RNA sequence: GUGAAACUAAGUGGAGGUCCGAACCGACUGAUGUUGAAGAAUCAGCGGAUGAGUUGUGGUUAGGGGUGAAAUGCCACUCG
RNA sequence: CAGGGCCUAAGAUCAGGCCGAAAGGCGUAGUCGAUGGACAACAGGUGAAUAUUCCUGUACUACCCCUUGUUGGUCCCGAGGGACGGAGGAGGCUAGGUUAGCCGAAAGAUGGUUAUCGGUUCAAGGACGCAAGGUGACCCUGUUUUUCAGGGUAAGAAGGGGUAGAGAAAAUGCCUCGAGCCAAUGUUCGAGUACCAGGCGCUACGGCGCUGAAGUAACCGAUGCCAUACUCCCAGGAAAAGCUCGAACGACCUUCAACAAAAGGGUACCUGUACCCGAAACCGACACAGGUAGGUAGGUAGAGAAUACCUAGGGGCGCGA
RNA sequence: GACCAGGCCCGGGCGACUGUUUACCAAAAACACAGGUCUCCGCAAAGUCGUAAGACCAUGUAUGGGGGCUGACGCCUGCC
């Protein structure tokens, strides 16, 4: 009975984890948008710069 | 009530083809037309007009303005419907 | 426990000076942000007991405050006195006994006390003896008034039912905490203030010539033209409460 | 350092707040300005801007 | 080191209206330039450069005024 | 993708309200107002002028339909949260760089030599999960307390959960369960019948056509991430909406209507998009030895974004002899 | 070994100092400053702008808010 109770707990765990980690790596994104400095082409054709 | 966003006389939101030769290309590589719309046209209303007076499935209305005033409409339809048989009936 | 939620948040925007945008309080501008404080000056819950667990730098103030909860569940924050141990219980009411750090109404209690937060008038949030160690005493009462020696050695009859936070309030060491960075003046929003003597006439009446210039004038004025020594201002017919000025 | 050039790269939208026209509609003064302007002749009787395209040109 | 103090080796720490010096900000000397490349700059050095800093954007105070770390300075190359 | 269809700061306009020859001044609710808060797309190709916009691949948002339950639901209200400072240095890594391995080619008329020359690329996202990093409470033992070895506590973490008071949520007080938790990075899918050195066939000699090898490891190491992580200091560090939770009171609609999900399909609002942007196109009247916020920061020598010479890329400064 | 990359010492005057100042002839010994002192102000505060309503002061309360002069620090600051 407990140890579902720690499943249960446990899959709180993944839901919030995954919505939390999801919203720091689209702000992330939204923070290298903002400086100019997101997309990967507009920086991989600027690695000899 | 189901209101659009302005009230603008649909059997004149459309004015003319365009017939430029980049025209042809978007039919031929495309399977999309180019039409020239007034500046008071929306994505739903053109996209409205062509399903009708045509009998056409329209994919996709990408719009844009020309700084001569006038508005510009690339207009493409579904994969079931070749463009370039449907543009010859026209006179492109 | 920062953002207690009862920060208050949005305020007039640092420490202002416009009237109609015209500088009209003197060398004001500059420093932090200074997020204000919204404290609990007028104690609205009478006889219910409460502790303290914080003791939180307000930027607003000369002194410190503090954090009390209740029984109940409120925060507030308050003055903290001279003396006040971390964990220690205040009680507001009408019949409280005197503790360093608790409030009753001005009529219940002997003369001759150390009282900080005191009121000029029923109603009111608090004015009088609120700074960094402004203590005012209790000269004997009277039939609906109270002498009061307020910190400035000055005695005022007062009204005899208003609210008084007993205690002599703390941070009293702001007397010596030397500001000797010499440009910590203007982290506290507070520009430089010119002279008078190196102004010109149009701007200062002191407005000189060659030199260092002696006042001049027969008194040494503002730069409004009022003399700045010793002219009472002060309207002669306001109220007529005060005993002796005692300054 | 700058030179003694007053005019500079400020957006549009900041000069069509001061000049523009609504700020010159709010007030008595600005409207008998455009009483001036209407009376001599002037086809632009303000500088301004617009929210949602440049030019038509 | 004495029953506790007062004080000191040694580390750890990273304070400064600290120092040298780039971007940046400013303009001390000198030469050039004076129908100048430029209605105030170029060149060689120069002062600050974690602050009483610098700057973008949106604002604020308007002339019997504003603003001024105060020069009668600045308020659109115009300011007793 | 950037603004508006969302929210507010400074500030403006301010219904009523006060004041004032007029114009109008003050000021509350309210509404505008980004430089901020909230919200979903990356890689390759196309191309005389467009590319996160067009094509193809994989995605993600916001509603409807299709299946299970519910009789209440939405808004206003009550709350949490949004939500924030400066400096400091140490870790863990990525981005880049160098070297090595591998693959292809190479005789570059010189004394010798292959020691030489080019590639060694891959994103968003979906899944699984984190240590030798930080955090997890107290005491003894061994070690420089420390990384670890060992014992005990019943709260001592991230977090949940019960109650008690006028107490739905919250807050406060009390009790109990939980030894883990956090996030960059990472493996796989995306992802190769892509990209790519080279050779193979014609030149409008401007390029197209077919085929295609290896595509790994280690040392450095970011000013980028963890990270609003810790430590220290005073000069004490915005607001509102989105989001989440919830009783009474108040307005409306009610059964195949409303609400919450699980796969699968459908649908996709306006404006900006060219070009210049350390400038011949902006501001200095000039195709003016001047100015203009922000982003990317290669090699060698160097502490270094100074300096000297160079790869990429771009020029030879619009009078010459 | 190129570019790059402190000249220093001994005295004195003034200003303690870092800063700010006449955009375009003066960067200073000038202004400011930390510190000192006098003086006004009890909150319906003083002071400032406005005929007024009112606003800054201040959502602060004499350890605070104006205003005058002097300018760290050390010794003092006499007579009328």
């Amino acid at each position: 009975s407990k140890l579902q109770l720690k499943l249960e707990q446990k899959m709180k765990m993944k839901m919030a984890k995954k919505i939390r980690l999801r919203r720091n790596r689209l702000m992330r994104k939204r923070k290298l948008r903002k400086r100019g400095a997101w997309p990967p082409s507009k920086m991989k054709k600027l690695k000899n710069v | 009530l189901k209101y659009p966003r302005r009230i603008l006389d649909v059997y004149q939101i459309l004015q003319s083809p365009i017939i430029t030769e980049a025209a042809i290309k978007n039919i031929a590589d495309e399977n999309s037309l180019l039409f020239t719309v007034d500046v008071r046209a929306d994505k739903k209303m053109i996209r409205e007009a062509i399903s009708n007076f045509f009998g056409v499935k329209v994919r996709k209305v990408n719009t844009l303005i020309r700084p001569d005033g006038t508005k510009k409409a690339y207009i493409m339809l579904n994969k079931e419907y070749n463009a370039s048989e449907l543009a010859k009936k026209i006179g492109i | 426990n920062p953002r207690n939620n009862l920060i208050s948040g949005q305020r007039r925007c640092g420490k202002g000076r416009n009237a109609r945008g015209i500088i009209t309080a003197r060398h004001r501008g500059g420093g932090h942000k200074r997020l204000y404080r919204k404290i609990d000056f007028r104690r609205n819950e009478k006889d219910i007991y409460g502790k303290i667990v914080t003791i939180e730098y307000d930027p607003n103030r000369n002194a410190y405050i503090c954090l009390i909860h209740y029984g109940d569940g409120e925060k507030r924050y308050i003055l903290h006195p001279r003396g006040a141990i971390i964990g220690d219980t205040i009680v507001s009411g009408t019949e409280v006994p005197i503790k360093m750090g608790n409030a009753l109404p001005l009529t219940d209690m002997p003369l001759g006390t150390a009282i900080h937060n005191i009121e000029i008038t029923l109603g009111r949030g608090g004015q009088l003896a609120r700074a960094a160690g402004a203590v005012a005493k209790l000269i004997a009462k009277e039939g609906k008034s109270a002498t009061l020696k307020l910190p400035s050695g000055e005695v005022r009859l007062i009204s005899k039912n208003c609210s008084a936070t007993v205690g002599q309030v703390g941070n009293v060491g702001v007397n010596q905490k030397r500001l000797g960075r010499a440009g910590s003046k203007r982290w506290l929003g507070k520009r430089p203030v010119v002279r008078g003597v190196v102004m010109n006439p149009v701007d200062h009446p002191h407005g000189g010539g060659e030199g260092r210039a002696p006042i001049g004038r027969k008194s040494p004025t503002t730069p409004w033209g009022y003399p700045a020594l010793g002219r009472r201002s002060r309207k002669r017919n306001k109220y007529s409460d005060n005993f002796i000025i005692r300054r | 350092a700058a030179l003694c050039l007053t005019k500079r790269s400020r957006s549009r939208k900041s000069l069509a707040r001061t000049h523009g026209f609504r700020l010159r509609m709010s007030t008595t003064s600005g409207r008998a300005l455009l009483k001036r302007r209407r009376a001599k002749g002037r086809k632009i009787l303000c500088t301004k801007t617009n929210p949602s395209s440049g030019k038509r040109a």
